């Protein structure tokens, strides 16, 4: 916290808490399904699977595998983006729109693209 | 990842496979039981809703909402589906009373 | 006689009739299904506006 | 049409469902009403009594614990009630009187018990007609 | 393997094969061998039990899990076989025990059903009554042969 | 049986069977919960956790560890106490009033003490 700032440290701690909650709940999801959770933890699992597909990033060197040009997202936009998804500002966005994206602005834009396509 | 950890988890998940298979069979037996009650409700309810079809009783213009779910769990996507239908209907009338039947 | 005024509602009126016909059953043919029809175990808890509670009463 | 479509329904098993029938006899609040082929559309609450179903065959006699008789305007009569009954087997006076005196004793208790007690008194004294 | 020597199979195969059943030409003498293998933690994958099972004529496979149910001697009939089997039994016990193998092989398929409600037909609860009571028969106290 | 008496041997057998059936039911309850059992099954699970935590005991050496004076229980009380809890004479008492307790006398005393 005294090296990268308190906000950055708190965001990183919340993200590792959500993903650790997912990795702990992995087995019950594998056996029964997502329907047998609580109602806080089901939201936790859903936001975790948002954040996993949001961790993807189209590389400037792996451009020929995915067909997407490169994305160089700076630090502060990433901090604010994860803070926004942690605070619950986007919980109704479909999960696939988080996938293979730059920042949260491109998440909104790509969700709008898939909104205009699926309609 | 020892041999002992993997063998213990394999034994526990073979127990889970056998127990879920038994639970599927027992639930199928109770389902073949309760089809009788479903038919005896529906063939009787026709004999009173057919009146409401012919006597067209369409209402117009503080509401009661009653839901029928289980006391137990473990049936999958029922316990949140009907809650979500309550939510859609309930944002329209937020002052309406609710009597739930089921834990 | 004034059960609509003093006692039960009409569905409960015919329910008491159902328990009376099931109570005056033939003890040869009073099967387990009819005794299943008279197995009342439901509990009701009148919640209040502040999500308060009463004790669960056997209806 | 000639005849009538009868639909007799109980919460555990509907006995008749769309059967063609000639005469039914059933106890309503206005008295004992027989319904034949065509009829006025009429909703009759059913006091617990006896229902007799006559067809091209004979007339089967049931004790009935109450419900609703409803004449759908295409002359389809439905009966929606609770309890069925055989010829005479399901009722015995040893279970009737020995419980009936206890029920009259419950009729002097507090109000909710005494009302249901008086209801069961009336039902057993209706069953006296089945004792016949 | 597991630091045993090479020819240790040639140890045990030289031992257990000394038991036999001689002909009427030799005098019909007979030696019958019951060795005992102390396994480790519920295993037949270890090297010595693999070798002895490859020699001998089956198992009277005993378990701790069946012992703590009180079934004494805890004989796991779902695994315990004998390839000689119904060739060398008393005919009296043979002509009634021939279904008993079938009843217990049925009962071990179903006995997970015995820990639930009454939601079964008679076609399974019959076999459960048979299975519980026949398994209860195989209890006996120690040092009491019949 | 012919050394410790048939009473003691049968009590040991019933305790051993109860704990075994508990250990086998621990596969069901870890996913399905308690709601799937029978009545005799839920009775057996409750009795088994009773007999399990009844084997807890404070120690005169380990008094520095638990802060509790050492309960030393003789045999003849112990056999009859297990006979009672196997027969179900103390099913009404909750679980936590059995932990770190000596004989059945201190069982009933802690059961009354934890009412408040």
């Amino acid at each position: 916290a005294a090296v990268v700032g308190q906000e950055h440290y708190d965001v990183a701690s919340k993200v590792q808490e959500t993903l650790q909650t997912y990795k702990s709940l992995q087995d019950i999801i594998a056996i029964l399904g997502m329907d047998e959770l609580s109602e806080q933890d089901k939201l936790t699992v859903e936001r975790a699977r948002k954040i996993q597909r949001f961790l993807s990033q189209p590389f400037a060197v792996a451009e020929v595998f995915t067909g997407i040009p490169g994305k160089l997202v700076r630090l502060k936009d990433t901090v604010a983006s994860f803070k926004a998804v942690l605070e619950g500002k986007y919980d109704n966005i479909p999960e696939h729109a988080f996938y293979m994206v730059g920042g949260i602005e491109d998440v909104v834009a790509k969700a709008e693209k898939l909104a205009a396509e699926a309609n | 990842a020892t041999l002992k950890e993997v063998e213990m988890r394999l034994k526990s998940i073979k127990n889970i496979e056998k127990i879920t298979k038994t639970m599927k069979i027992v639930a199928s037996t109770r389902l073949s039981k309760a089809e009788k009650a479903k038919i005896s409700a529906k063939k009787m309810d026709e004999a009173e809703q057919l009146f409401y079809k012919n006597a067209e009783t369409k209402n117009l213009d503080k509401e009661l909402i009653v839901a029928i779910t289980s006391d137990k769990g473990l049936c999958g996507s029922i316990h949140s589906q009907l809650a979500k239908a309550v939510r859609r209907h309930l944002n329209d009338q937020p002052n309406a009373d609710i009597v739930t039947i089921g834990d | 006689s004034a059960w609509r005024k003093a006692g039960i509602s009409y569905a409960a009126y015919l329910n008491v009739a159902a328990q009376a016909i099931r109570s005056s059953l033939k003890t040869e043919l009073q099967t387990a299904s009819v005794l299943n029809r008279s197995q009342t175990d439901a509990f009701y808890t009148q919640y209040k506006n502040g999500t308060a509670a009463s004790e669960p009463t056997p209806i | 049409s000639s005849g009538l479509k009868l639909q007799f329904a109980l919460p555990h098993e509907t006995l008749y469902s769309g059967s063609e029938v000639t005469q039914v006899n059933l106890p309503a609040k206005s008295g004992r009403i027989g319904v034949l082929a065509n009829h006025v559309p009429t909703v009759e609450q059913l006091l617990p009594g006896v229902v007799e179903v006559m067809e091209g065959s004979n007339s089967k006699k049931f004790f009935i614990s109450g419900g609703f008789a409803t004449v759908q305007p295409d002359s389809q009569l439905c009966v929606t009630a609770i309890e069925a009954f055989p010829l005479e087997s399901f009722s015995q006076e040893n279970i009737k009187n020995l419980l009936a005196e206890a029920k009259k004793n419950v009729s002097s208790s507090d109000a909710r018990e005494a009302a249901e007690a008086a209801i069961q008194v009336e039902v057993l004294e209706n069953l006296q007609s089945v004792l016949k | 393997r597991e630091a045993y020597p090479g020819d240790v199979f040639y140890l045990h195969s030289r031992l257990l094969e000394r038991a036999a059943k001689l002909s009427e030409k030799e005098g019909s003498g007979s030696l019958t061998a019951l060795p005992v293998i102390e396994t480790q933690g519920g295993d037949v994958s270890a090297y010595i039990p693999t070798n002895v099972i490859s020699i001998t004529d089956g198992q009277i496979f005993l378990e701790a899990e069946l012992f703590y149910k009180g079934i004494r001697p805890a004989i796991n009939v779902g695994l315990s076989v004998s390839r000689v089997g119904s060739a060398a039994q008393v005919k009296a016990l043979k002509q009634v025990a021939g279904s008993l193998k079938l009843f217990l092989a049925q009962y071990r398929e179903v006995a997970a059903f015995a820990q639930f409600g009454s939601d079964l037909d008679a076609s399974t609860k019959q076999t459960l009554v048979r299975g519980e009571r026949l398994t209860q028969l195989l209890k006996q106290n120690q040092y009491s042969p019949l």
